[PDB]
């Protein structure tokens, strides 16, 4: 009877004395809490108020311990109390009105013209003691806040102190008028009567249970409250017994202790990560789980887990009995709990109740519409997680193959997908959980299985390929020549190869048992399945190991064609994991992940099974050098010390000059720092001294399959200089000694953490304890990638979350935009394939060659190059501006697109019938009209194909969208190379260039803020400093650490002088007054004057236009200039004096001829009349403060400059883009843009600032935007996450017109109605009390909305909804 | 450098925004002149719709500035002409827009005209051609029709859009009212540049 | 007082909790100082 | 002095506005999400009913709901919500899985 | 979890009979086979130098002293290998056990002194059921395996099965499997009603005759959150979702 | 190990008794003064079917 319904708001008030008195149940009036095993009826815990005891039901809704609720009570208090929470509130409405009448005491029409829910805390603000009434002329009295409590108020009129009780305060808001509360600021609900409370509410028993700590604060406060007399009254000023007024002000403290104890309370237990928003509500504790260590197991594919048959049988998975399934479902039936697979309960419907099998009736039958909860079995699918999940590749569905060995307890899965989970199999545990439902069942293997997640969301690149032994595997499988000649195997080997990856085995008919077969016909047999085309060089061809070292020609150019390996060798950048471009990221574009995921395990085996018959070892000996050339890393070392002892001779005789900016002891370490750098000559011995055919230690670095080279040089060669924060051993052992081993001072590289001895050699204590101290740092920072990530994880979800895709694949939090187009394409993170566009650097000479067809006579071949010359050159002008506003990004010809079209084309010119076809015109004719006529109509893909039928308007931002794909088409669809493609064969590529974009587009009701999000906290572990925590809070200028600017010069000509540079970049720096003064004095005079009276004499002769003027009094500031820093900066003494008196007309310099004595004028010193303490101390070291900040010469904020080297491009006479080397700029040390532009030596249209607070100040949003962008660019480094995930921390940071926080400051301006997603970030007491003063209305949406009221987001699959299509059954179906 | 960059600029300014001026151009010492004796510079402009706009370039030490009642003198001064006026650029320092009393003056003379627009503004959003810096995407005013029919075909409410300050230096440079929308061009690193409409809100003073 | 529980693992764990010592900031007290050598073991740590 | 719940007006019925097709502007193709739930809909009722017109047996749910949406047999509409006027009305897209593009649902 | 002296910790994944491992060209063969990839990274050269100068040892009856500081030297320890009869390189010539087939390369085996790691996989697996004990307030499972309650997914999982879309599988986690429950809201109020099919209850405390009872799904923890909030006075009033119609 | 030498006369909780204890074949000086506790294991560095990939190792049934 009761219907389907869903919370769409969620309205938060002020609870008064009449919702108490109408929802409570019961009325609690004694103290008993049990007459016999049954509860008192009458107390707190009575049956009425719900049933938290198995025996007895609920008395109010008849419903057992599970299904009840709880309801609540009345406690008719015998005093009224003030409601403590809302104290605070109280406070500001007893200085408001008039405490006699209730009339108000401010102006109502002075307030109004602010915003409601700030308004009466403004009218509150402003002082209201001594002010007096108008309709009853009581003159209103001091609120003065109590400080022994947090709740008592007194009156305080001229001195009479009244303890203002909470019946008069009752009485007080009764007379307060409805208008004054409308016209105010509050809502008709906040009335401040309801402040006071004479009912309270005693929660219902399901929220104490344990008959808690809190049942006895209600117990306590019951059995007080009887104390009080029922019909006391109170009345202002009255006297009262000291007895009544220590029981009021406990029944008091008790009521507040019961609420806000502590924030035993009940509003302690919300707060915390431990508290109930966050352990209970925004997570779960769940059954149907499993957990245990995960293992390696090779012989499992890469979306397949390995489950232990004692967790089969614990977990279930329910089957509804139904005519399709009786016959399948009955051998799990009879097996039951004693053969495997089997069962182990049945729902009977027709009774409705769930039986153990076991204890099972003899009688018994598998009814239609039963729910068999039977085993699982190889091929379930089961949800995979391993923790801390910060991806959403963290859980992933596998398919499940039992493992029906008993003694095996582990979770076995393949090797490649351990790149999911960031797992390894040191010990690490996985969660699993097998869906039984139905629903959930269907979505774990369309939606969650891990095919899905082998491009990454956040790096958009593969995730998953060969690691470590069939990296090094595929290497020697694919290898042309062994130790033992050429690298081939007989049939019998071949065919053994293919016998466990599980694949159709390939045909070996025509081969005898004595044909060789090459490692690369093996591997084209199975790369024929999913043929692609690859070429790239491998990982073993290495320019470092090339001098010496001979490289087999035929192994050092990767070539794949149409499947067949025509030559190279397959290593970490082919096959390897994260591979971008490499096999499986190339299988994966043409057939599928699931395909690739395929590949990934059988190429696999056949590494795995040639090296079953290779080996592949390491030994002590493959990390050894011969006698000879151990020698010739000694000699290298000291020369290494040698060039490091140069510099400590220069030291003895100081002839160490730093540059300009540097002391002599931060050049010095520099010059050792890389004085003590192995050079790439420590190469030859140990290239000398291993074979690379065999030696197993090389093969693992050469090959990418683990190590690096440095590995190689410290166990082999040397160790060489420890850096810790790109700095030597600094000496920590009292005052110049590193180690007690050292003396102090110590000169020598030794003693500040050269390694001279590899590992392989053997350290000394000195050298180990250095390699400890380096050690023991990396240790530390990663200790600190868990927590400070973690932190800026949490606050950046909460910030996006409510980030969602509409149907118009806008990204809008409810209704309100925060992207017009979800990442300004509209395009899925893991659909995309970085393309080279082949016009943007080529001239006007090349592109009309390449591009221009000349073979028909035609305007239509004029237009179609046009468009191509349209395209490169507003592809270069909006490209080369963004490399204006930047530092360092330069322009590149290469994009993400959704498709491939280059690739498209060439892979059906390949498989075609026709060779080159003959001249025809009407076909090129036809073929070039069908190309223009899909670019046109291309815009449709964002919307559907009835709106392409009828050819609607398009609106202009997607025409935009669709401007590099139409760009890309034109290009690799030109008449120049699309001569030999047929008109029927265009059709087919036009096709699949729809279909292929069409599933690149991102889905409506995606939570694409959750994933940016995700993939944005990612690249900050391998970074959480200062500099993210500045663009993410929102900091203004002044709370800057790190400030930098980017000034371009004034003409492209003069760019090139780097002497002219650095003319400029001396000027703007600020050199103000304080350094230029060596020494300055604040004052028959003060001795050693008596040049300043000579002084006096020789100056007044000089000119006599000046003289020490009317107004002097009695100050001398005398100072004197240093004289170096102005040779050093060629600093004047005419400047100086001329800006000292065009800045402060308060003062005659007398500059003398270095000295210089300012005094001052009376003048001065009287317009401090805001200054009542003003004496002559202190206001003429103002003055001087005030003088001593003078601008000398340079723009404020600019503390230095330097002159940098850019690269940037531009355009020459020819159309060519050339990149240019040759250019000077200058980095200031400070941001002020506006000073920058006050200057003609500057470009001021191109001022790069690192400031978004200063961008923001002086371009605008839509420039801090793309700062914003651009400054968490950075912080991201080399591999940080795609630009859409940027573009939504921007796009969401600048929405309402001003840049935003990702803290609780930002969620309040840009969600404030969403109170409930404000609670579960920081901390919900506070939200929760603003929220119920305000009245505020809470819409439903979003993450947080929803999990904190027990409902799901609309969200993916659930948002669109679906409805039943009654037409079609009424026709189809029967009853 | 500032007067010398508003001399210059200013002018820019009333080009770009499609005006004609009713005065000779002093020379700049002259600029300069007036400025430091009269404490402010009154330069005329007339819009197509035959309004006029008078725009006030003031003294960082000037009279007007640091006392209240001169400015609010000025004001009333101002508003009594017999000109068919549209908008009132006051053009200040920076630190002037944090001095709470001459914002009150402000405040009071647009409370008592309606119908005229009275604008504050710092020196820098005067100091350099705004549309011309490359960091400022190119915004563009599209009228009431174009934005309607935009909105219905999306389904959103005007509220529903990202917003732009009224005192947004383009939005300035284009003569944005609150309740217009401007429709923004920028550059993308993955769409090759993308369109986006804002809805001007009121100005921050 | 700061004490812990004799988890006897082995009889090195043994002996070592006998002689097991207990204690930006929070980073630069974990690193290896240069008074560590020959009082605290250079090596052993979590 | 009141309750909150006096001054509590329930949220006005809605009447469903249903674009016509040819104004229809979302994409004709179903979305992965869609398509699950489509799916997921049909093999729980599925194990309600069992009723269908999908001419091969199978022995899941899942198994016949798959088929009867790669086939076009499943009997559901998609309701894709527009918007929800103030002046009460809930401009809604309705799309026939039946005459939709399918994802590609490996 | 086994460990060498050089910390270099492995789980045991496979365990194979004696005919399937490996043999040298003698007979010998592994108790473990360790990957050589664990070595080039961590640089655990110490494992490899125990192994070699072990070997020696073994053959020549003696235990010798390795401690750390000690003067040594690789090239001559390698030398006491070939004098004692076999290779340098501490290399042999071995068999797969499987196939019986010799590997083209020398295998590096040797005796390398190994410990077992107290963190045994039976104390660290665990595997719950549809049922078992709850919690009395918040009705969600207990804590764990000691409590023999259920396992967690935190809140970061949920994030990850939003970002998935998975929301069928948050019902059934979240809602089936924690502690959902069943809500009943007056319409007219948006204040919790009474409702009971069986013993036919059907009341709101606050309208009592204009009550209009629809069910939303919860769960219990909400539920007992709503109350903690209306125990402090803060009212929570739920306006459900309009009933809506076709036309006509 | 032999974590204590009066096992038999405790009891204790979570605490493992290792039968077989070997004197390293390298043995260092802590040997002196601790009761070593493990085996001499002959260990294979090689690949064998890609079962001890990452951390994992092949253990002898026997
Ligand atoms: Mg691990
Ligand atoms: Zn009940
Ligand atoms: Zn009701």
């Amino acid at each position: 009877e009761a219907g389907y319904a869903e919370i769409a708001a969620v309205q938060f008030n002020i609870a008064g004395d009449n919702d108490h008195k109408r929802q409570g149940v019961m009325e609690v009036t004694i103290s008993n809490l049990f007459e016999g095993t049954l509860p008192a009826e009458g107390g707190i815990y009575d049956a009425r108020m719900g049933t938290t005891d198995h025996h007895y039901k609920c008395i109010t809704c008849s419903h057992q311990r599970k299904q009840c609720m709880g309801h609540p009570g009345i406690l008719q208090m015998h005093a009224p109390v003030l409601q403590p929470l809302f104290i605070a509130e109280i406070r500001r409405w007893l200085r408001v009105i008039c405490l006699n009448c209730g009339a108000p005491i401010v102006d109502l029409k002075r307030y109004e013209h602010l915003i409601r829910p700030k308004r009466l805390i403004e009218a509150a603000s402003s002082q209201t003691e001594g002010k007096q009434c108008y309709v009853c002329k009581a003159v209103h009295p001091k609120i003065v806040k109590d400080s022994e409590d947090y709740f008592t108020f007194w009156a305080d009129q001229q001195g009479k102190i009244d303890k203002l009780y909470p019946q008069i305060i009752r009485e007080i808001f009764s007379r307060v008028t409805y208008d004054t509360v409308v016209k105010l600021g509050r809502s008709k609900n906040s009335h401040p009567e309801k402040l006071v409370l004479k009912a309270i509410q005693i929660p219902p028993i399901s929220i104490r249970p344990g008959i808690h700590d809190i049942n006895n604060v209600i117990q306590y406060l019951v059995r007080k409250n009887l104390l009080i007399p029922k019909d006391l009254q109170i009345v202002r000023g009255q006297k009262i017994p000291l007895n009544i007024d220590r029981n009021l002000q406990t029944i008091q403290q008790l009521y507040y202790n019961f609420l806000l104890d502590s924030v035993p309370s009940i509003m302690r237990r919300l707060p915390r990560k431990e508290g109930r928003i966050r352990k209970s509500l925004l997570g779960s504790q769940v059954w149907s789980i499993s957990r245990s260590t995960i293992c390696g197991n090779s012989d499992l594919h890469l979306d397949e887990v390995g489950y232990p048959i004692s967790f089969a049988r614990t977990l279930q998975v329910a089957e509804t009995v139904q005519h399709y399934n009786i016959n399948r479902l009955m051998p799990y039936f009879l097996n039951g709990k004693r053969q495997y697979p089997g069962c182990s309960r049945v729902y009977k419907q027709i009774t409705q109740s769930v039986h153990d099998i076991e204890g099972l009736k003899q009688d018994f039958r598998l009814e239609v519409g039963d729910i068999l909860y039977r085993d699982v079995v190889t091929g379930d699918v089961a949800f995979f997680n391993r923790q801390p999940s910060l991806e959403r590749s963290s859980i992933g569905v596998h398919r499940i193959v039992v493992l029906e060995n008993p003694k095996i307890s582990t979770f076995q899965m393949n090797v490649s997908a351990c790149a999911w989970y960031n797992a390894d199999f040191d010990g690490d545990q996985m969660n699993l959980w097998v869906p039984w439902s139905v629903m959930s069942r269907v979505e774990a293997e369309l939606l969650c299985s891990v095919r899905n997640w082998f491009i990454s969301t956040k790096s958009s690149g593969p995730v998953n390929g060969q690691v470590q032994d069939s990296t090094v595997g595929s290497f020697l499988l694919t290898r042309t020549n062994t130790p033992m000649g050429k690298n081939v195997m007989n049939k019998l080997h071949a065919m053994g190869l293919f016998q466990t990856t599980q694949t159709d085995p390939p045909c070996f008919a025509n081969y005898s048992p004595t044909d060789l077969l090459d490692g690369k016909s093996v591997v084209s047999m199975l790369l024929r399945q999913t043929p692609i085309n690859y070429q790239r060089a491998p990982t073993w061809y290495s320019e470092v190991y090339a001098p010496y070292m001979h490289y087999n020609k035929q192994d050092i150019s990767t070539q794949i064609r149409n499947g067949e390996l025509i030559e190279g060798v397959l290593d970490k950048k082919a096959v390897g994991a994260g591979s971008s471009g490499g096999i499986y990221h190339l299988i994966s574009r043409r057939y599928g992940p699931q395909q690739a995921l395929k590949m990934i395990f059988a190429t696999q085996q056949l590494a795995l099974n040639y090296v079953r018959n290779a080996g592949f070892t390491v030994s002590t000996a493959d990390m050894l050098l011969t006698p000879e050339a151990h020698q010739e890393v000694q000699e290298i070392i000291n020369e290494l010390l040698l060039e490091s002892e140069e510099i400590n001779n220069r030291l003895l005789h100081g002839d160490i000059m730093p540059p300009i900016g540097l002391t002599t002891h931060d050049f010095y370490e520099k010059l050792q720092l890389n004085a003590l750098k192995f050079p790439d000559r420590i190469l030859k011995p140990i290239m000398n001294s291993i074979n690379p055919e065999t030696n197993g230690l090389f093969q693992m670095v050469a090959t990418g399959a683990k190590g690096s080279n440095p590995n190689m040089i410290h166990i082999m060669a040397g160790i060489g200089q420890i850096e810790i924060n790109t700095q030597r051993i600094q000496p920590q052992f009292s005052f110049g000694r590193t180690l007690v081993y050292y003396p102090r001072f110590a000169l020598e590289a030794q003693a500040y953490g050269f390694i001279c001895n590899s590992y392989i050699a053997g350290l000394t204590s000195p050298e180990f304890i250095f390699g400890e101290m380096n050690g023991r740092f990396d240790l530390i920072n990663k200790a600190l990638s868990t927590s400070s990530t973690g932190y800026a994880n949490r606050k950046a979800i909460f910030g996006l979350q409510s980030c969602i895709v509409d149907y118009y694949r806008r990204v809008s939090i409810d209704t309100r935009l925060v992207q017009q187009l979800y990442g300004e394409d509209g395009l899925d993170a893991r659909q995309l394939e970085t393309v080279r566009f082949e016009t943007i650097m080529l001239s006007d000479q090349e592109l009309e060659d390449k591009f221009k067809y000349t073979g028909i006579q035609s305007p239509l071949f004029e237009e179609e190059f046009s468009r191509l010359k349209k395209d490169r050159d507003k592809y270069r002008q909006i490209f080369l501006n963004v490399e204006n506003f930047n530092f360092s990004q330069l322009l590149t010809d290469v994009r993400q697109v959704p498709v491939n079209v280059a690739s498209i084309v060439k892979n059906i010119l390949l498989s075609s019938t026709s060779g080159v076809l003959p001249f025809d015109e009407k076909s090129i004719l036809q073929k070039y009209a069908m190309v223009k006529t899909f670019c046109k109509n291309l815009p449709y893909v964002f919307i559907n194909n009835i709106q392409e039928r009828l050819q609607t308007p398009i609106p202009v931002y997607l025409k935009r969208a669709a401007s590099l794909m139409r760009m890309l088409i034109r290009i690799e669809l030109a008449t120049v190379k699309t001569l030999n493609i047929t008109c029927e064969q265009m059709s087919a590529i036009l096709d699949l260039i729809r279909l292929q974009y069409t599933q690149s587009l991102i889905n409506y009701g995606e939570a694409v803020g959750i994933l940016a999000a995700q993939s944005v906290s990612e690249p900050l572990t391998q970074y959480g400093i200062v500099r993210p925590q500045e663009i993410f809070s929102a900091k203004p200028v002044e709370a800057e650490q790190s400030s930098e600017m980017l000034l371009r010069l004034k003409n492209p000509e003069v760019e090139t002088n780097k002497t002219y540079a650095q003319e400029i970049a001396n000027s703007i720096e600020l050199i103000t007054f304080e350094r230029l003064i060596l020494q300055w004095h604040l004052l028959v005079m003060y001795p050693d004057f008596a040049s300043d009276v000579e002084w006096m004499t020789d100056f007044l002769e000089n000119h006599p236009l000046l003289q020490p003027p009317e107004d002097i009094a009695n100050w001398c500031i005398r100072l004197e200039l240093n004289k170096t820093t102005m040779i050093l900066k060629s600093i004047s003494l005419e400047s100086i004096i001329n800006s000292l008196r065009a800045k402060h007309p308060n003062t005659y310099i007398m500059h003398s001829v270095i000295i210089i004595r300012i005094y001052l004028r009376e003048s001065a010193f009287r317009r401090s009349t805001n200054t009542r303490m003003a004496t002559d101390e202190k206001i003429a070291v103002n003055v001087v403060d005030k003088l001593l900040n003078s601008t000398i010469r340079g723009i404020p904020g600019i503390k230095n400059a330097n002159v940098v080297k850019l690269m940037r491009h531009r355009v020459d006479a020819q159309g060519k883009l050339v990149r240019l080397d040759n250019i000077y700029a200058i980095k200031t040390n400070g941001t002020n843009i506006f000073g920058a532009m006050l200057d003609d030596n500057i470009d001021p249209y191109t001022i790069v600032s690192s400031s978004i607070g200063d961008t923001m100040e002086l371009y605008g949003i839509e420039a801090a935007r793309q700062k914003i962008i651009s400054e968490i660019r950075t912080v991201m480094g080399d591999k940080g996450p795609n630009h859409r995930h940027l573009l939504m921390y921007a796009d969401l940071m600048t929405r309402t017109g001003q840049v935003t926080s990702l803290e609780k400051a930002g969620l309040n301006a840009r969600e404030p109605s969403n109170v409930l997603l404000r609670m579960a970030l920081s901390s919900p007491v506070q939200v929760l009390t603003d929220a119920a003063v305000d009245s505020a209305v809470n819409p439903i949406y979003g993450i947080a909305a929803p999990t904190l009221m027990g409902s799901v987001p609309r969200i993916g699959t659930m948002y669109s909804d679906i409805i039943m299509d009654e037409k079609y059954i009424t026709e189809n179906y029967k009853s | 450098m500032a007067m010398q960059k508003l001399f210059t600029y200013i002018y820019e300014f009333i080009e770009y925004r499609k005006m004609v001026l009713l005065e000779e151009k002093v020379p700049y010492d002259k600029f300069v002149q007036m400025v430091l004796n009269t404490g402010f510079f009154r330069i005329n402009a007339e819009t197509l719709n035959h309004g006029i706009v008078s725009v006030f370039i003031f003294g960082a030490n000037g009279k007007y500035v640091h006392h209240g009642g001169d400015m609010r003198t000025l004001l009333t001064n101002t508003l009594n002409e017999k000109k068919h006026y549209e908008e009132l650029i006051l053009i200040v320092d920076k630190p002037v827009l944090s001095k709470k009393n001459i914002l009150d003056i402000i405040v009071e003379q647009r409370a008592a005209n309606p119908t005229i627009v009275i604008n504050i503004y710092p020196y820098h959003l005067f100091c350099i051609n705004i549309p011309k810096v490359s960091a400022i995407p190119k915004h563009k005013l599209i009228t009431q029709e174009e934005a309607q029919e935009f909105l219905g075909r999306e389904y959103l409410q005007p509220q529903d859009l990202m917003q732009i300050s009224a005192s947004d230096p383009p939005v300035v440079w284009l003569g944005g009212r609150p309740g217009d929308f401007v429709q923004i061009e920028r550059p993308s690193e993955t769409a090759m540049h993308a369109v986006v409409i804002r809805f001007i809100t009121k100005s921050k003073i | 007082v700061s004490t812990q529980s004799l988890e006897r693992k082995n009889l090195l764990n043994t002996i070592s909790a006998l002689r097991t010592v207990n204690t930006e900031r929070a980073d630069m007290m974990r690193r290896v100082h240069a008074s560590y050598p020959g009082y605290i073991c250079v090596a052993q740590s979590a | 002095s009141p309750s909150i719940c006096e001054g509590f007006v329930q949220a006005s019925s809605q009447t469903l506005v249903i674009i016509p097709d040819n104004e229809r502007i979302t994409s004709n193709v179903l979305t992965t999400f869609e398509a699950t739930r489509l799916v997921a809909v049909r093999a729980q009722q599925l194990a309600i009913n069992g009723s269908t017109m999908l001419k091969k047996k199978y022995s899941s749910p899942i198994d016949i709901a798959k088929q009867e949406l790669f086939n076009r047999k499943i009997p559901l509409l998609v309701m894709r919500c527009i918007k929800v006027t103030p002046e009460g009305q809930k401009i809604v897209e309705i799309w026939n899985p039946r005459e939709m593009g399918i994802p590609l649902l490996d | 979890k086994m460990s060498s002296r050089s910390g270099n910790k492995g789980i045991a994944a496979l365990a194979l009979p004696t005919s399937d491992m490996p043999f040298t060209e003698d007979g010998l063969q592994p108790d473990l086979i360790v990957n050589p990839h664990s070595h080039p990274s961590r640089m655990t050269n110490g494992q490899m130098i125990e192994t070699t100068v072990g070997l020696a040892n073994a053959l020549q009856g003696v235990v010798t002293d390795g401690t750390a500081f000690l003067p040594i030297n690789v090239q001559l320890l390698s030398e006491r290998l070939a004098q004692e009869g076999l290779r340098f390189n501490g290399c042999q010539k071995m068999f797969n056990g499987q196939t019986g087939e010799y590997f083209d390369a020398a295998i590096f085996i040797g005796p390398t002194y190994h410990q077992r790691l107290q963190k045994f996989v039976l104390d660290d697996r665990y595997a719950v059921a549809s049922y078992g004990p709850t919690d009395a307030l918040t009705g969600q499972p207990l804590d764990g395996k000691r409590s023999h309650g259920g396992l967690r997914l935190g809140e970061m999982e949920h994030w990850v099965l939003t970002a998935q879309g998975a929301m069928q599988t948050i019902i059934e986690k979240s809602h089936d499997d924690s502690d959902g429950c069943i809500s009943y809201i007056c319409r007219n109020c948006g204040e919790p009603a009474i409702y009971n099919a069986s013993h036919p209850i059907y009341k709101c405390m606050n309208c009592d005759v204009q009550a209009d009872i629809g069910m939303v799904d919860s769960r219990r923890s909400s539920i007992v959150f709503q109350h903690e909030m209306r125990a402090a006075n803060v009212n929570i009033t739920s306006v459900l979702s309009p009933r809506v119609f076709q036309p006509a | 190990g032999w974590y204590c030498f009066s096992w038999p006369y405790r009891v204790d909780m979570n605490r493992f008794f290792q039968f077989y204890n070997e004197m390293p074949l390298v043995k260092t000086i802590a040997h002196n003064y601790v009761i070593p506790n493990g085996l001499n294991t002959i260990v294979a560095y090689m690949i064998y079917g890609g079962y001890n990939q990452e951390d994992s190792v092949i253990v002898s049934q026997s």
